[PDB]
């Protein structure tokens, strides 16, 4: 099943303060007003492609999604990035430590790290084998679809793991829904206000008026 | 769609028909001209090298480029004041208004200075100021004449025009009553001066209304300032482009000059920095060349504005369409940011009537021609009128002159000429 | 002024000589509050590295090192750098360094350079075209070469596609190019994916083994974690200084500010794409890197035929920040302010002009636009001239400039 | 110092050529400013690197001169068309155009030649001794209005 | 139409947009010149038969 990206999937392209400027950059972004997938957060959590990078979101009552796996095979035949939450930290491993092959839990050490109503949004991209994570959380204003209006995702993590990725999957803690779309190389115009803050954007390739 | 060139009109020409206007409208067509663009200067060593001594000693190897670019912008900057003098400082005395406004019904209070303002612009000058909207060795310099001074020259030129006609543009300013001044403006366009005095209340009410329309036009129509706002936008866009070129690599490894100096060493640093110097210098030559060309455009506009000041304001111009459309009566200058605005008052004829006409009238074998004016008939009565406003006189030996016998002229008519 | 104009005579005028800048009083060094020694010396003493298709990496962070001894050391047979000079390394800091290492024949050490191609660069270890880093290598024939051959070092001879920059790929899957089916064994057009160097002591000095280390530097928007052997100063504020934040360097006032850097932001920029502010990595405060508080210097003078006396205008500078007068154009020094107004002699700006007047001094005054006059207007009075004067006015116009010509070949070459 | 507008044409072009000659003293990043040094110190393959820096600099310097002469010649042409207009209207005529043919009411003009330009002696009538009179727009006689 | 050249040309920055702008400003001005010379008449008059 499908829905639409609207203005979502914007994030700060670097840790630099710019202010009172309509700055521009070319980077991976989620294309504006583009078609994206939607799923229930149950059982409906299959293997997916990753492509160059992912926009992920989920609408959840008490956070039911508690991890993700990224890699070529996702199956502990080779090191594959496992991202997890333990209710006090984010926990990250690349190990052949196999989670349930039916992808939920009812409640090799070559790299490791530790730090509907809730909408969580995440953006993921891999550059030089390093994995970069951006995110934002909000209360919902729509019960099933994605929010139409603007918000910029914040930087969370950048880990120099050195790993190839082509696929991913999401993992559930049980006794909600999620959305997936892919980034493309795009030129964007970014509305930095006085407060160091991107307040709006234009996807320059969206339409002839955007050009 | 294919654009239309205008409404189509078959003019009713035939070999004995003339149309004469029975009425007029005093129009007040506004005109706007740029006079002086933003003065700038660039400290090229600071722009190119930003106090790097290593880069500054490389820039010495190029010689006179930095001084001749700073010279070219200095030549433009001094000329902006030369334009601003030549347009406004055409009168060597600062004329000031009489306290009491006995101008025969004309209401200049909207274009003369207003004492209520903190800076004493007129009302219409203040609308023109509301309708119009650097850190890297680049600088903006203030003009020599401030807006508080230009608003005094556009008072002196205006209070001269109102109290003294042409004369302040030719000798000492001579007082003359403003209704009589308009009588000599009218007599300058072939309308006989009694057409003013017999209609002075109508002319005052048309003029006061035509001034009132300009306040409503400028209040609603911010696009009316197009020429002046574009001269601001062009210079702002040119400086933003000259600043943003500091970010370009020009084939160096980085455009932050301190990267090359803090990551490479002096043998390789010169090979990289000479790319930035060549690229930033080619960027600054491109800006200064466009400012020299743009200064010639604003100078051509300042020479035109200085000529319209001398002809339209300090006098009356016989030059068709030069001082606004219609027949020119009079013009009032008003100041505006980087420019000047003229309110050209013009007599436009209206309410034509058709008449039968003849080039000559045959009396007792002599051909009579009109001394000034045209022969016309309603169909049975014959009359003579001035050309530019229907005013039918009886035809006489005074308002006509003889030459030759009735045989020679094509289309002459038989009618009696009276002798007082 | 005489030097700016390249002359000993200066006419009455105002001349754009120079530019005032508040000078850097002292240098200021702001590395992170870190200690420890980086493990490069551990890598330089390792018992072996991996076969090059499986090349090792060590991440370097939270530490300092001296690089200057390394390119002087007799321990190394080759040292190179790209995007950095080895001479400059002791002055720098990095967000990370990665030391990448392997053993290969000397004839293949040439492939350890930016944007290379061939079986190492394509199928074992790709460096990008714009690689910022250094390379260290030593002939290891004394450690890594043996009678009949040391076969224990290998390289990928073949792969189906070329590696991305820093892609690591350890699986030795058979190189089936032809119809010959792989089935876990060698065949014609289905070759073994590796080869062994088999290093023998009879090998020539290029075919011999070399141990290699690649110092992959990065300095990012994210702050430094690695540095050279230089200590921080304490901070200085609101005075001009020659600053150094992790190698981000220049001349300027470290201005105290409340610039609203979001919690993740580390540096800020002017529209020129140059730094206007930084977070101090020890104080954790948003220092605006104000420049030298600059302002153009313009020199007002009567002619040197009249006097050596002179006045100075600091354009856009306030007199509290450089007799003295605050014009709207900038601070004016050496000119006597006057309440009388006169015709404009030397123009300054914003309605000010200056002149040489009484015992002489340079005065500065608001210019006079003309003699004030009130016309004696009323609704029934006219002035009529009873006499005339025939003026003769001289108007001068240029018509034709000098007809130069320059032969471009004789000028450019001759 | 009345002839500033003519003398400045001579001074601007003299300052432009003297600046264009001084540019041959620049190194432009070559090992010497003087091209016979480069040919007498270096072999062909090295000399053709050093000379290429000089050619790049000297050619950029000569394009900078010719571009500013094109601009300056357009400025002089706008003055030559103005002078040709004053010759036609002021000398060969009488001008009704206020403050074009000199200040005052224009009678007549005489052209005089000068180096690089022309000097007009405009002859103008200026009214010069006022009296103040009572006035009226019309005179009433036998109930009829008379106008002058 | 070499992309290999175009990616070097981008390093020279905004020279290319201001060249396309300068020729655009001249090109629009040629329409305005042809407008101001000929379109001085507000209605399309035509002669008697
Ligand atoms: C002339 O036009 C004005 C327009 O306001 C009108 O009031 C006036 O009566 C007209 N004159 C004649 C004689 O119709
Ligand atoms: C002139 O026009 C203004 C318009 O606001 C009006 O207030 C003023 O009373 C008028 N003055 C005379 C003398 O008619
Ligand atoms: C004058 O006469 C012609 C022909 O009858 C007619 O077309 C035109 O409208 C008339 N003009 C006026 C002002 O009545
Ligand atoms: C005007 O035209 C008519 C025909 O329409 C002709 O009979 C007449 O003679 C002409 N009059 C003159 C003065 O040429
Ligand atoms: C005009 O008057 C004369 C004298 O009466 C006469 O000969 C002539 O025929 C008349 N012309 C016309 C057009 O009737
Ligand atoms: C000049 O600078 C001081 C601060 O040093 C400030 O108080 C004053 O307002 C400034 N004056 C002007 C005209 O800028
Ligand atoms: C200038 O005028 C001000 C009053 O406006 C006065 O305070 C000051 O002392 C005067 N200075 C001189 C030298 O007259
Ligand atoms: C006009 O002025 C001259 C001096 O310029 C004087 O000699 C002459 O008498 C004056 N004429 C009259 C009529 O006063
Ligand atoms: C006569 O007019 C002049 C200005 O033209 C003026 O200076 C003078 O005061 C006037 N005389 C009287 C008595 O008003």
């Amino acid at each position: 099943a499908y829905t639409n990206s609207f203005t979502r999937g914007v994030y700060y392209p670097d840790k630099v303060f710019r202010s009172s400027v309509l700055h521009s950059t070319q980077d991976l972004f989620l294309p504006f007003f583009s078609n994206v997938t939607w799923f229930h957060a149950i059982h409906a959590n299959p293997v997916l492609p990753f492509n160059d990078g992912v926009y992920f979101a989920s609408t959840e009552k008490s956070n039911i999604i508690r991890g993700w796996i990224f890699g070529t095979t996702l199956d502990s035949k080779t090191q594959s990035l496992l991202i997890v939450n333990n209710a006090t930290n984010v926990v990250i491993k690349v190990c052949e430590f196999q989670f349930c092959n039916d992808p939920f839990l009812g409640v090799n050490c070559t790299f490791e790290y530790v730090s509907f109503k809730n909408l969580r949004e995440f953006v993921f991209k891999n550059i030089d084998g390093y994995f970069k994570i951006y995110s934002k959380h909000t209360p919902i204003n729509l019960v099933r679809g994605l929010p139409q209006g603007f918000s910029a995702l914040e930087p969370l993590v950048d880990l120099p793991i050195g790993i190839n990725i082509t696929r991913f999957q999401t993992l559930l803690a049980l006794h909600a829904a999620y959305y997936v779309g892919y980034l493309q190389p795009r030129t964007f115009l970014l509305k930095y206000n006085e407060n160091g803050t991107i307040t709006d954007a234009v996807d320059c390739a969206l339409d002839p008026l955007s050009e | 769609y294919t654009m239309s060139l205008g409404v189509e009109n078959s003019v009713a020409y035939s070999n004995n028909s003339i149309a004469i206007p029975t009425n007029f409208t005093i129009s007040v067509t506004t005109e706007i001209l740029p006079v002086s663009m933003t003065k700038t200067s660039v400290d090229c060593t600071m722009y190119i090298c930003g106090d790097s001594t290593e880069c500054s000693n490389l820039l010495l190897q190029y010689g006179s480029f930095c001084t001749q670019l700073n010279r070219a912008l200095t030549g433009i900057a001094v000329e902006q004041d030369k334009n601003t003098q030549e347009v406004f400082a055409q009168v060597k005395q600062i004329y000031k208004t009489p306290p009491i406004k006995d101008f025969g019904g004309f209401n200049f209070s909207q274009i003369l200075p207003d004492p209520s303002k903190p800076s004493k612009r007129s009302f219409i000058e203040d609308l023109l100021f509301n309708k119009v909207t650097k850190f890297n060795g680049l600088t903006v310099l203030p003009p020599l004449l401030t807006d508080e001074m230009i608003a005094q020259y556009t008072s002196a030129l205006l209070a001269g025009t109102i109290t003294s006609g042409w004369t302040f543009g030719a000798g000492a300013a001579l007082q003359i009553p403003f209704a009589m001044q308009m009588a000599y403006r009218f007599n300058g366009i072939g309308v006989t001066q009694n057409v003013l005095y017999e209609n002075q209340k109508l002319i005052a009410n048309q003029f006061n209304s035509a001034i009132g329309k300009i306040q409503d036009s400028l209040s609603s129509t911010a696009s009316a300032l197009g020429k002046l706002q574009d001269v601001v936008n062009q210079n702002a866009q040119a400086l933003n482009t000259l600043v943003k070129q500091l970010s370009s690599n020009f084939g160096a490894i980085s455009s932050v000059l301190n990267d090359i100096l803090s990551r490479l060493d002096k043998v390789e640093a010169e090979v990289q920095i000479d790319r930035l110097i060549t690229g930033r210098l080619q960027s600054l030559q491109t800006y200064v060349t466009q400012q020299l060309i743009r200064a010639a455009e604003i100078r051509a506009s300042a020479n035109l504005a200085a000529t319209k000041m001398s002809e339209c304001v300090l006098g009356q111009s016989k030059r068709v369409d030069f001082c606004g459309k219609g027949y020119h009566l009079m013009s009032f200058p008003q100041s505006a940011p980087h420019g000047v605005v003229f309110l050209h008052v013009t007599y436009v004829p209206a309410q034509e009537k058709n008449f039968t006409t003849a080039p000559a009238i045959c009396h007792d074998g002599k051909a009579h021609f009109p001394r000034e004016g045209v022969f016309v008939s309603n169909g049975t009565h014959w009359f003579v009128t001035q050309r530019n406003f229907y005013e039918p006189q009886i035809i006489t030996t005074d308002n006509t002159f003889v030459s030759g016998n009735c045989d020679v002229v094509i289309g002459i008519v038989n009618n009696t000429v009276y002798d007082p | 002024t005489k030097c700016t104009l390249k002359s000993f005579t200066v006419e009455k005028g105002i001349y754009q000589t120079s530019n005032f800048r508040v000078q850097p009083t002292e240098s200021i060094v702001r590395f992170p509050n870190i200690t420890n020694l980086c493990p490069f010396g551990e890598v330089f003493n390792a018992t072996r590295f991996a076969s090059v298709y499986a090349w090792n990496r060590k991440r370097i962070s939270n530490c300092v090192a001296d690089y200057s001894v390394l390119y002087n050391s007799a321990s190394f047979s080759t040292f190179k750098c790209y995007g950095v000079s080895p001479t400059k390394l002791n002055d720098l800091c990095f967000t990370n360094v990665y030391a990448d290492s392997f053993v290969i024949r000397g004839d293949e050490v040439r492939q350890i350079a930016p944007g290379q191609t061939g079986n190492i660069a394509d199928y074992n270890y790709k460096l990008p075209d714009d690689f910022t880093g250094c390379v260290i290598a030593w002939n290891s024939n004394n450690l890594d070469s043996k009678v009949g051959g040391n076969y224990n070092y290998l390289y990928r001879l073949f792969r189906k596609s070329n590696l991305k920059p820093f892609e690591r790929d350890i699986s030795t899957e058979i190189y089936q190019a032809g119809s010959t089916p792989c089935n876990g064994v060698k065949g014609f057009n289905c070759y073994f994916p590796l080869q062994s160097y088999g290093f023998q002591p009879t090998y020539g000095v290029g075919y011999q083994p070399y141990r290699v280390v690649v110092l992959s530097f990065e300095l990012l928007h994210a702050p430094a974690t690695v540095c050279g052997p230089k200590k921080s100063t304490n901070l200085v504020k609101n005075k001009c200084v020659n600053f150094n934040f992790n190698g981000l360097t220049g001349t300027g006032v470290l201005t105290e500010s409340n610039k609203k850097f979001l919690p993740f932001q580390q540096f800020g920029r002017d529209i020129a794409d140059t730094t206007d502010a930084v977070r101090d990595p020890q104080t954790l405060e948003i220092l605006d890197i104000t420049p030298c508080s600059f302002g153009g210097v313009s020199v007002i003078t009567p002619g040197t035929n009249t006097s050596n006396q002179v006045a100075v205008l600091y354009q856009g500078v306030n007199c509290t920040e450089v007799n003295v007068f605050q014009t709207r154009a900038g601070c004016l020094i050496g000119a006597e302010h006057v309440n009388n107004s006169y015709e404009c002699d030397i123009p300054i700006g914003a309605g000010i002009c200056a002149s040489y007047q009484t015992s002489q001094s340079i005065i500065a005054y608001t210019m006079s636009l003309g003699v004030e006059n009130s016309v004696a207007y009323s609704n029934n009075s006219i002035a009529i001239p009873t006499n005339f004067t025939i003026s003769v006015t001289t108007e001068i116009l240029p018509v034709s400039m000098t007809k130069t010509s320059v032969d471009c070949t004789m000028y450019i070459c001759g």
